[PDB]
């Protein structure tokens, strides 16, 4: 067990985000044009975050070209990606010189055990009915339960992308609830 | 006519010092410099070569005023094959052709972390995964050898040729291909399962009596021999007035 | 002669290698099925044509799929069965027979447990 | 720093977040191999945000020499083949599973496990304390989760 | 926490626990909880006193959790087993009532894929579609005898042929068609047709075991073998005449200090030793046999084989089991020529195939025999021959008398002509080391533009061999494999262009061949057209003293005068040109 594994010469560095940005835009841009990704998928909003977090001038120029040279006549996909591009350029221009933010936008899931008529047991991660966002996940965690007492996502991602940089002011805290 | 087509369609830039031999060769088929989508790099994976290549291509694109934020997509084939010295370009060319007639730009899967120095080169993108584009229009193959050998070659998508011909001639061609493609496919599978793709010729198409006769007649062709079933020069189709 | 040269399409002499999969299947139904009685002359000939269609499907399928010809009884309406198989695999209308599918066809032609085929499929040693 | 961030683990999702948040992260792997470096490159190329660095190093928490060598590697100046970093957080999730081993069955494996999940944690904390006290770093304490 | 799926951390009973109004967490949720603890507010908090975060999700409030989880699991298990023991009874009752004939109609026929390896010709669009991409002015503008199109390409290399190489370069894995072809290339399967175990059979078999293989299985059975023996990998000594970079044979000069045990040598061999050593050797006939005795004396000169350890243990090598005989090349050729000349012949035949031309003579239906050139070339030529004339002649091993011919760089071009093409076209073999294959395409174009040839076969080829790899590792041009092992790099990840840690190039072997033609000719012959060659150029760099130092010569292919760029030239306008035509 106690054999020495570590050595300095085996350290792998990764610090070339400036390059991976442009690939990550270009992949998204072609995923949308081929229709691997749709306007309803959360995966689009994720990629936007992961692109905005990597924004610089060089990226904004690379978007400005690849979007302004897209011919929306060539199909519904090309109008979709051209609308989402313009949004994404505006978002990256705002958050240029802002700090990069860990924001999850995935679908919170709950366990689901199904026994069929034959008796085969299947597990699945079904989207929770009540909680659909991390913002609602927090509120659920706040309220606890009866036992703990003592004595635009999924419909229009393009809109949800627009609302990423706009720091939403918490009117009243979830602590108070 | 041909010389007239040459002077305007083909070789309009061979004297003009305001047109770069790269710009011209793309402009011939009504492509701007912004249409060179992919650059196939030598990319040996040596300290010196990879930085000097990237600097070169970045300076070509920057001089020819390729639009900001429109970098060529570098493809480094040699991560997979290794560098076979003299055959290196001829692999890259094959790769370029495959890229053109697929729209797929492969990704350097060993590009763990692109060297920080290469950031200074705006016009060069170093992808680490295959990208299925909506089409490439032109590919730049660049090599650098020992002894200051330095090459480049552009390769333009074949569909910009068919522009140049009429509907009738196109249609004749498409027919003739679809027929050859089928014959070739046949000959390929036959060859592969009976180990006879390669068939060394035992004879020249001409007999040693006709050798000189065939060399000296510029319009001498081969015609299907009825007995042997091969292609051979007949003595009636050499210095033939017809 | 009573056994025509199989690889004919529209009275033009060809070979097995220069015929498409469609053109083979049609020529099987042309020679081995009867129009007047609207029934396969033999039973083993129906089987031989099915075994050729399931070979086609094998050659042009991309993954493990369920054969359109589940039972050879469906061939009792042959032109529909052809249309249905070459609509699933429209590539086989234009591609010529693979050299493997020529060798499998000629190995089926010399099946001992079937009525001989009514055609000469090749000129070689076994032409006699 | 974060140990026990293998694929399909809590660590991995923590790492994702950190990179996405611009953190400079030194992740460790027990089973260093092509497949693992290729995965971590994929992660960083997806998520890794501007001014985020990811260092993947092979590392057997169950060895005392490896712990000391790692912490020396993080703190050594770049000129001495280190990183010359001052850790802000340490997340030692490294573990090995034990199952069906009640009191009477405690043997080699259980003692080794204990050495990864306790003793060597205390050694890392130690080594971090010794490198931070060596360079008189007093106002940049390393949060241990 | 809910790790992966089903079994892991009892995910199946997780929903059960949630019923009691406790929360179980996905990894992403529990990761969000932990990252909360690095937010400024908790950090500055943790700096004052220790912080005990509880992310338990209220599970601490369930009494006797152990037996309560065990209970839930027991109810899922006993409900799954009861519904299995009822479904198996109902199945049996069906099978007894309906026998094996009503329950035989439920069994469908599965089709299993065959490999249908396509030649991958370029797809031609309908005329309306191809008319839209080019400017409308182009029609009748170009001299289609001055437009060089690529009509056919192939290669032979670490990943097999162009086809397979592409699949590996694009999709990181083989299809069915790839796996088959790679198998067939590497010999893992031959094709049988006739009697097998008496019974008639048609299709692939294993080559070793003569066992029937089906196409669906060829991936499962030989993927690992194929991936392990293909590409960049450890040098195999079989493929290079027992060359082992671990034990690289040298010799070493010693002065003999004490007489040697006299030994047997034929008259000629003895007299050869006598002419070499002079006084330092004593020869004596042995009357009985007529065979001579040789004795080395003090002060003589002897060569002791040693053995060195070279540190370049990895190289991109043609797949183990590649064999010219497979493609149909005869043994009388394979014996006679350098292995490089096999890679070239197989590249040329396979490039013609890809071009649609099966019988090269077909090309002389449309052109004169003086019009099909071979502008291909090599950087280093037949290095197996050179080793066979410089080392294996010096060591009086039996080498063919015509080794010199085989060594010459142009010979591979010649051997194509002699076996396949039988042209009388221009024959220009360029030597440009790494750039050769591009210098070739440059020559080819110019040869066709000049009018001397209507078709040229361009490309490069180089073999890899002991003496090359050793001299590349001395210059420090190649990667040092012991440095890469210290860095944990497996072979497969030692060629890493544009990366930070690149230190040296992986050396490989094989050929690439293209067929270039005039567009007009190509259209007339009806050969596929994989692209136009818009431009090819070479360029030397500048005055220096480091031959391997790459320069910025090629930059000259973008020279243009920008002093008068105020009003765009009418020459760059396609309507203008078309009008003037």
């Amino acid at each position: 067990g106690v054999a020495t594994s570590f050595s300095r010469k085996k350290a792998r560095t990764f610090d070339s985000s400036w390059n991976w940005a442009k690939q990550s835009l270009l992949s998204l841009y072609f995923e949308i044009i081929h229709g691997v990704l749709k306007n309803v998928d959360r995966e689009v909003v994720s990629e936007a975050i992961n692109i905005m977090n990597r924004s610089n001038d060089a990226l904004i120029k690379f978007m400005e070209y690849h979007i302004s040279n897209t011919d929306e006549t060539k199909g519904e996909n090309y109008q979709l990606v051209k609308t989402l591009g313009e949004q994404l350029i505006e978002n990256c221009k705002q958050v240029l010189d802002v700090d990069p933010v860990y924001k999850d936008v995935a679908k919170p899931t709950g366990p689901k055990t199904a026994i069929d008529k034959n008796g085969n047991i299947t597990y699945s991660e079904e989207p929770r009915e009540k909680v659909r966002k991390l913002s609602q996940y927090v509120q659920e965690m706040a309220l606890g339960g009866p036992i703990t007492k003592e004595s635009a996502l999924d419909k229009d991602s393009t809109k949800e992308v627009a609302s990423l940089p706009n720091k939403s002011t918490i009117s009243k805290t979830v602590s108070s609830t | 006519l041909r010389a007239a087509q040459q002077q305007w369609g083909n070789d309009f830039y061979k004297r003009d010092p305001r047109i770069a031999p790269l710009r011209g060769a793309l402009a011939t088929y009504g492509l701007t410099i912004d249409d060179l989508g992919v650059a196939s790099f030598h990319g040996t994976s040596t300290k010196a070569n990879d930085k000097n290549e990237s600097a070169t291509i970045n300076e070509m694109m920057k001089h020819l005023g390729r639009s900001e934020g429109n970098p060529v997509i570098g493809v480094f084939q040699k991560f997979l094959t290794g560098h076979p010295k003299g055959a290196a370009g001829a692999w890259m060319m094959n790769g370029a052709l495959q890229i053109l007639n697929s729209g797929i730009i492969p990704g350097n899967r060993n590009a763990d972390n692109v060297d920080k120095i290469l950031e200074q080169f705006e016009y060069v993108l170093y992808p680490s995964k295959t990208l299925k584009t909506d089409g490439v229009r032109a590919v730049s193959i660049t090599s650098f050898g020992f002894g200051q050998k330095g090459g480049q070659a552009i390769v333009v998508h074949p569909d910009y040729l068919y522009g140049a011909i009429t509907e009738d001639r196109y249609n004749e061609y498409v027919a003739k291909v679809s027929a050859r493609e089928k014959s070739a496919y046949k000959f390929f599978h036959n060859g592969m399962i009976y180990n006879k793709l390669f068939v060394s010729k035992e004879h020249a198409p001409y007999t040693d009596e006709l050798e000189e006769d065939v060399y000296l007649d510029p319009l001498a062709r081969v015609s299907k021999d009825k007995k042997s079933g091969s292609l051979t020069f007949n003595s009636k189709n050499i210095q033939s007035k017809d | 002669f009573q056994k025509p040269w199989f690889a004919t399409v529209n009275g033009q002499a060809r070979d097995l290698a220069t015929m498409t999969y469609e053109e083979v299947a049609k020529r099987l139904v042309e020679l081995m099925f009867i129009r007047s009685t609207n029934s396969w002359f033999d039973v083993t000939w129906r089987t031989f044509t099915g075994d050729f269609l399931r070979r086609v499907e094998e050659r042009f399928t991309k993954s493990k799929t369920l054969s359109l010809i589940q039972s050879y009884s469906l061939l009792d309406k042959p032109d529909e069965a052809i249309e249905k198989v070459f609509n699933a695999y429209p590539a086989a209308r234009e591609q010529f027979l693979n050299a493997q599918d020529i060798d499998h066809f000629l190995s089926m032609c010399q099946n001992p447990m079937q009525k001989p085929v009514p055609f000469v499929p090749v000129l070689d040693r076994r032409f006699e | 720093l974060i140990t026990g961030a293998g694929k399909g683990s809590i660590g991995a999702e923590v790492l994702q977040g950190l990179l996405q948040g611009g953190a400079k992260v030194v992740v460790t792997t027990s089973r260093f191999s092509k497949q693992v470096t290729d995965y971590y490159q994929s992660i960083y190329a997806k998520y890794g945000a501007k001014g985020s660095t990811l260092i993947v190093v092979p590392f057997n928490q169950g060895s005392k020499q490896d712990v000391e060598a790692l912490i020396e590697f993080i703190y050594d100046t770049e000129k001495n083949g280190g990183l010359g970093w001052d850790l802000d957080a340490i997340i030692p999730f490294a573990a090995i599973p034990e199952q069906g081993i009640e009191l009477e069955h405690i043997d080699s494996k259980s003692e080794f496990a204990h050495r990864i999940m306790l003793t060597n944690i205390l050694r890392m904390m130690g080594c971090v304390k010794k490198q931070k006290s060596a360079r008189g770093i007093e106002t940049r304490p390393a949060q241990v989760i | 926490t809910r790790g992966t799926g089903l079994m892991s951390a009892n995910n199946i009973i997780a929903e059960g626990i949630e019923k009691m109004g406790v929360r179980t967490f996905s990894q992403k949720e529990m990761a969000f909880n932990l990252l909360g603890l690095l937010t400024p507010e908790v950090v500055e908090l943790c700096q004052k006193s220790p912080v005990m975060a509880d992310l338990n999700g209220g599970l601490q409030f369930v009494p006797e959790l152990k037996e309560f989880t065990a209970k839930l699991r027991k109810e899922l298990v006993e409900t799954s087993e009861v519904r299995k023991a009822v479904s198996i009874e109902t199945a049996l009752e069906h099978k007894v009532v309906n026998g094996n004939s009503a329950d035989a109609a439920y069994a469908q026929v599965e089709i299993q894929p065959r490999a249908n390896i396509q030649l991958d010709f370029p797809e031609l669009k309908p005329y309306k579609q191809v008319k839209q991409i080019a400017p409308a002015e182009l029609e009748g503008l170009l001299d289609l005898e001055r437009v060089i199109v690529v009509t056919g390409f192939a290669e032979v290399g670490p990943w097999g042929s162009a086809r397979t190489r592409w699949e590996m370069e694009a999709f990181g894995e083989f299809s069915l068609e790839g796996c088959v072809e790679m198998a067939w290339i590497m010999g893992f399967i031959s094709y049988h047709n006739g009697n097998l175990k008496g019974r008639p059979y048609t299709g692939w078999v294993d080559s070793k075991t003569k066992e029937p293989v089906d196409d669906k299985d060829v991936k499962a059975k030989y993927e690992t073998s194929i991936l392990e023996h293909s590409g960049i990998r450890l040098i195999e000594p079989e493929l290079f005449n027992g060359y082992n970079p671990e034990k690289k044979e040298m010799i070493q000069e010693v002065i003999v200090e004490e007489d040697l045990e006299p030994f047997e040598a034929s008259k000629e061999t003895a007299e050869q030793f006598k002419h070499q050593h002079g006084d330092k050797v004593d020869i004596f006939e042995i009357p009985e046999t007529g065979e001579y005795s040789v004795k080395l004396l003090k002060g003589a000169t002897l060569y002791i084989p040693k053995a060195l350890r070279f540190d370049r243990l990895v190289a991109g090598q043609i797949p183990t089991g590649w064999n010219a005989k497979t493609y149909g090349i005869s043994d009388d050729i394979i014996s006679q020529v350098d292995p490089i000349t096999l890679f070239v012949l197989v590249s040329v035949v396979e490039a013609f195939i890809a071009s649609g031309i099966t019988d090269p003579y077909e090309m002389y239906k449309y052109v004169h025999v003086s019009e099909v050139g071979n502008c291909s070339g090599s950087g280093m030529g037949g290095v197996s021959a050179l080793r066979g004339m410089f080392k294996d002649r010096f060591k009086d091993e039996p080498v063919q008398n015509d080794i010199l011919q085989e060594s010459f760089i142009n010979t591979m071009s010649a051997w194509v002509n002699m076996l396949l093409i039988s042209s009388s076209g221009p024959i220009k073999t360029p030597v440009g080391a790494c750039a050769t294959s591009v210098e070739s395409v440059d020559i080819g174009v110019e040869t066709i533009l000049s009018g001397k040839a209507r078709i040229c076969i361009v490309g490069g080829y180089d073999d890899f061999q002991e003496e090359g790899s050793f001299e590349f590792g001395n210059m420090k041009a190649t990667s040092n494999t012991l440095e890469e092992f210290e860095h944990g790099r497996t072979p497969a990840e030692m060629s890493r262009p544009a990366t930070t840690t690149r230190n040296g190039f992986m050396e490989a072997q094989g050929a690439g061949i293209q067929i270039i033609m005039q567009a007009d000719l190509a259209l007339k012959m009806g050969v596929p057209i994989y692209g136009i060659v818009a431009m090819a150029a070479t360029a030397t760099d500048k005055i220096g003293r480091s031959v391997p130092a790459p320069g910025k010569g090629i930059l000259t292919t973008a020279r243009e005068h920008h002093s008068s760029v105020k009003y765009a030239s009418p020459n760059l306008n396609m309507k203008y040109r078309k009008r003037q035509l």
